[PDB]
RNA sequence: GGUGACCACGGGUGACGGGGAAUCAGGGUUCGAUUCCGGAGAGGGAGCCUGAGAAACGGCUACCACAUCCAAGGAAGGCAGCAGGCGCGCAAAUUACCCACUCCCGACCCGGGGAGGUAGUGACGAAAAAUAACAAUACAGGACUCUUUCGAGGCCCUGUAAUUGGAAUGAGUCCACUUUAAAUCCUUCCGCGAGGAUCCAUUGGAGGGCAAGUCUGGUGCCAGCAGCCGCGGUAAUUCCAGCUCCAA
């Protein structure tokens, strides 16, 4: 807390500072599932895809702004396989993908 | 072994000398035929005026036409063979130019796969060559 | 150099002068004297840098030409005179009566002397030699030539001469047991009673020296200057007496100076 | 100047010059740098004499504001004001007046002089044909 | 000169112009240091 | 020829090794828990303390009771007390050589400051420092790296001219009240 | 006769010597044209006058090499002084103000000094040190907890915000003082001077050595990169770009 470490610095010190994890690095593609919960999973075995609601809205936001699956693609740094993959109801929804399609076509897709 | 005595500083002295005649840096700096060899003459750069655009093939197993200029130098007018370096800056030079020519990095010594040559083109007539290849500025036309 | 230089450079100036470095690129460059160049204060400095009574050349320059600067008792007009040791500086308008004498570091300090003392000087004997007609001199550590002294005075004695009629008045030798200041060297300023002079023939005799806190210490024979009859001085001794404190003893006594004043 | 103090310290009579001389602290907490002007009339009545044979130099005020630091002569009376003290300082309040040329132009004067011999007239008159 | 020197240029000429993004101006001196520091640590 | 005096010096140095991680995050913390603008400050304060080291190191290669080793010992060991960062009880060469920089990267003015409660947040007390807010005893001083003397610590205070001291409030606060008063009674 | 393997003699030096400078365990290796001291020279050699002192060059004579004026009979030269020009080159400043300071010279308190000082140009280099601080709402990210991820916030950070609310300050513009020989600069201080505070931080990099992307578009052993290992022949972690990161 901000409150409590300007407290604990303007007078005898006790705190404690440690380096973040993926501190000072770009790691290009975050990982969507924590390992440590798909490591240890045994019993459930599905991956749920992305709704036909939510391809609809990627596909009528990008058609309004006179965009195509290839420029969409290119302006978000991803492949245009991808988008089309998003698009069709086939591919395991990544929430840093969909908040990069969110940013690029204006609409609300969580 | 070495010979060891309290009086055998000018036996010590006169071998390390004799044996500094041995390695190939000292010899280099000392002897003075490498500083007459070099068409610097022991400067950094140096100013010339281009011949010929001409283009040397890589040495194997690389493949490509490197891009280089004939220059002879203003100063003891001997001829050198300078690359060109980025992706379009041949363009920039044109026939009868008056470049600056600098040093390719291993002190006299050839570098990479470009065959011989041991110099680079810096600043093309005086507008220097990262400015034009940047368009910071333009040839003085 | 074709010829007698007449320059003095900033950082070749004598080092007891105390010149600072950024106020110019030349030193004032005393003129010929009865004293030597490294030997020497120059009326401009003892004016301008140990008593202020000027602030630049030009000021040192108007004072001295007034005719109210009296070295030994003569007025001198020369900004560049070299004054040198044991030598007598009266101004007499405002009634100072200086004595040019080393301090324990060196370096001519500001020693008033009272008018009653300013009639005398010490002369130290460096030649003595018969002239024409069968007439001795002697020549003193200043150009002094005196004619007829008493024939018991030999080389390196001094000699209490008074100003203003060059005459001698009364003389010590230079014997075991008298007290010297030493007047260059690496004890310059230092005041002790001889002890001991061994001799050696061709080069310098070295003289062994005792202060009053018996640190003994030795120095060549030119730099010896007799100034008392076996233990008290004949003129007035600085502030510190010629005894040279450690820098620790006197690092204690700037500390404890400092705490009663501050 | 309600609220302007002075005072000194290494103050100094010296007969030599006829002068009493002293370095002059100012101390002016809110306002600009004291003009010279005011600082010698406070010193004319600060120590009983007339503003006439005062001068006042070389004020360097301090960072931050506050203290000023600068010297200052007081003389006996106003012939020895004029007999010894620079002439730039007798003409920062108006007692000297010098009217002289370029150094140059004195130089080429000097030169030209030095062409021609002798005679006074043209010696004299060596700077009236080429002007 | 064998004249192979007529493709030079090539690669550079034939990328597409792609213009930068108008992004707002980074911090400098203490206070980039600041943003640095407080990203890598607690 | 000339007046000048030419004479200067360093007072830092780089490195040896770049891009050494470990050295990398140990002065980032200290840049960042200290307030500094670069690696530039750091450098220059360890190369201080390095130097008086070396000073401690030869004085303690040499004989106790010299007296060379007594004088400049004891003129160490004062300096570095009147400035606080050793304590009076630690009156030995080895405390020297027992020394951090954390200890004289607490003695800044600006850590002065922000420990003193004098200004929250010590990126907030360098900028006051730097905008003339600040006196040591009664001169202002703006220099975040001056160092505080023990003695000289209890004088720390708002300048008598900013406008957390007396009054004179600033141009931004006299510009809005001004404005604020024109366009009302 | 004298000298020489304890290196004479000869040759080279991109050699003026030294105090010193860079490097930095201890040893050492390089550098010192360059403000202090000593030497030497005044285009090249030579010879002199005067004087205490010169084999003087802001003295003279002669020859050699350059070179100026001429009515063609003659005459006058010496920046390795301060500026300034040409040339040479990778490579270096104003044909500025003043004797106020520091000192020197003189018949001399008074005259003179491109010695020297002052300003100009100046990222050689060295020191200090801005480019934001504080507060609050949104949005995502991160070890959280209130039930177990779902809903929160009693929680805590950290953010990219052209979302505010109002304080603080220079950088500039500029009155005056001060500075100074006269000015300038700094310093002091009126009055204006910040919300994309557009009053805009840049050079290099992101395979390894070596901190930082297998992100996307293009090219396709080409163009190019690459100190070195190496990369590139149609899915390039290395080229050309955008975005995002790293170092100072
Ligand atoms: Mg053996
Ligand atoms: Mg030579
Ligand atoms: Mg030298
Ligand atoms: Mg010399
Ligand atoms: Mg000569
Ligand atoms: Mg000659
Ligand atoms: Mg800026
Ligand atoms: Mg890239």
């Amino acid at each position: 807390s901000k409150q409590a470490i300007l407290a604990a610095q303007r007078r005898g010190e006790d705190v404690e500072t440690s380096k973040k994890w993926a501190a000072g690095q770009n790691k290009q593609h975050s990982i969507t599932k924590n390992t440590a919960k798909l490591d240890r999973e045994t019993e459930e075995l599905h991956h749920d895809r992305v709704t036909l609601e939510v391809g609809k809205v990627i596909q009528q936001g990008r058609q309004s702004k006179g965009l195509t699956q290839k420029d969409l693609a290119t302006k978000i740094n991803e492949k245009p396989q991808v988008i089309a993959d998003y698009e069709s109801g086939r591919a395991i929804p990544n929430n840093q993908v969909l908040g990069k399609i969110e940013r690029a076509i204006g609409l609300k897709l969580r | 072994g070495k010979c060891r005595g309290l009086r055998t500083a000018r036996k010590l002295r006169s071998h390390r000398r004799d044996q500094k005649w041995h390695d190939k840096q000292y010899k280099k700096a000392h002897l003075g035929t490498a500083l007459k060899a070099n068409p610097f003459g022991g400067a950094s750069h140096a100013k010339g005026i281009v011949l010929e655009k001409v283009g040397v093939e890589a040495k194997q197993p690389n493949s490509a036409i490197r891009k280089c200029v004939r220059v002879q130098l203003i100063k003891n007018g001997k001829k050198i063979t300078a690359f060109v370096p980025n992706d379009g800056c041949l363009n920039f030079i044109e026939e009868n130019d008056e470049v600056l020519v600098a040093g390719f990095g291993r002190k006299g010594h050839a570098v990479g796969d470009i065959p011989g040559v041991r110099f680079k083109v810096v600043k093309v007539a005086n507008v220097s060559l990262l400015a034009l290849y940047k368009g910071k500025k333009e040839r003085p036309r | 150099a074709r010829g007698p230089k007449k320059h003095l450079k900033r950082v070749a100036a004598p080092k007891h002068w105390m010149l600072d470095k950024l106020t110019g690129v030349f030193a004032p460059r005393p003129s010929t004297g009865p004293h030597k160049l490294r030997e020497c204060l120059p009326l401009i400095i003892f004016l301008r840098n140990r008593l202020k009574y000027a602030l630049t050349g030009d000021e040192v320059k108007k004072i001295c030409m007034q005719r109210f600067i009296k070295i030994d008792g003569k007025v001198r007009t020369d900004i560049t005179y070299p004054a040198g040791f044991m030598d007598v500086i009266s101004i007499d308008k405002t009634g100072e009566n200086f004595r040019l004498i080393y301090d324990t570091k060196g370096r001519f300090a500001v020693h008033r002397i009272t008018p009653e003392e300013a009639k005398y000087k010490l002369c130290k004997v460096r030649k003595i030699f018969v002239g024409t007609k069968g007439i001795p001199h002697l020549v003193t550590h200043d150009a002094r030539t005196i004619r007829y002294p008493d024939p018991l005075i030999k080389v390196n004695d001094t000699i209490q001469i008074d100003l203003e009629t060059g005459k001698i008045t009364d003389f010590i030798k230079f014997d075991t047991g008298n007290l010297c200041m030493v007047t260059g060297g690496a004890n310059l300023g230092r005041i002790g009673v001889i002890t001991n002079r061994e001799r050696h023939p061709g080069s310098f005799d070295v003289v062994h020296v005792k202060d009053a806190n018996g640190n003994s210490f030795a120095t060549r024979l030119s730099n010896i200057f007799v100034i008392g009859k076996g233990n008290k001085p004949w003129i007035s001794l600085p502030r510190g007496k010629g005894i040279r404190l450690t820098i620790a003893e006197e690092r204690d006594k700037r500390l404890a100076a400092k705490q009663s004043s501050g | 100047n309600d609220t302007v103090t002075i005072r000194t310290r290494k103050f100094m009579t010296n007969r030599l010059l006829q002068r009493k001389q002293m370095v002059i602290d100012v101390l002016h907490p809110g306002k600009a740098t004291v003009p010279k002007t005011e600082i010698r009339e406070k010193l004319a009545k600060m120590y009983k004499t007339t503003p006439d044979v005062i001068f006042v130099f070389g004020f360097r005020t301090h960072f931050g504001g506050g203290k000023t630091t600068g010297f200052g002569m007081i003389y006996d009376s106003l012939d020895y004001a004029k007999k010894n003290e620079p002439k730039h300082r007798l003409a920062r309040h108006g007692l000297y007046e010098k009217k002289k040329t370029s150094r140059k132009q004195r130089k080429e004067r000097k030169n030209r002089m030095k062409k021609v011999r002798g005679t006074a007239k043209a010696n004299v008159g060596a700077g009236k044909k080429p002007k | 000169v064998h004249g192979s020197l007529a493709r030079a240029g090539k690669v550079r000429g034939q990328t597409p112009k792609v213009a930068k993004q108008e992004k707002k101006k980074k911090k400098t001196g203490r206070a980039k240091r600041r943003m640095q520091y407080n990203r890598r640590f607690v | 020829p000339v007046a000048r005096s030419w004479v200067c010096r360093k007072t830092y140095v780089t490195p040896r090794r770049p891009f050494e991680k470990s050295r990398l995050d140990q002065e980032l913390k200290l840049i960042g828990e200290y307030g500094l603008r670069n690696k530039r400050e750091v450098w220059r304060v360890k190369f201080t303390l390095a130097k008086i080291r070396k000073a401690a190191r030869e004085l303690l290669t040499l004989d106790e009771k010299d007296p060379r080793r007594l004088f400049e010992g004891n003129a160490l060991l004062r300096r570095l007390v009147r400035i606080g960062v050793l304590d009076e009880g630690k009156m030995k060469l080895d405390y020297i050589l027992g020394l951090k920089i954390e200890d004289f990267l607490e003695r800044r003015l600006q850590t002065q400051v922000f420990k003193l409660g004098l200004a929250k947040s010590i990126h907030h007390a360098r900028v006051l420092i730097r905008q003339r807010h600040i006196r040591v005893r009664k001169q202002v001083v703006n220099i975040p790296s001056f160092i505080v003397r023990l003695d000289s610590q209890k004088h720390i205070d708002f300048s008598l001219r900013s406008p957390y001291g007396g009054g004179r409030p600033g141009r931004v606060k006299r510009k809005n009240a001004k404005k604020g008063q024109g366009g009302a009674g």
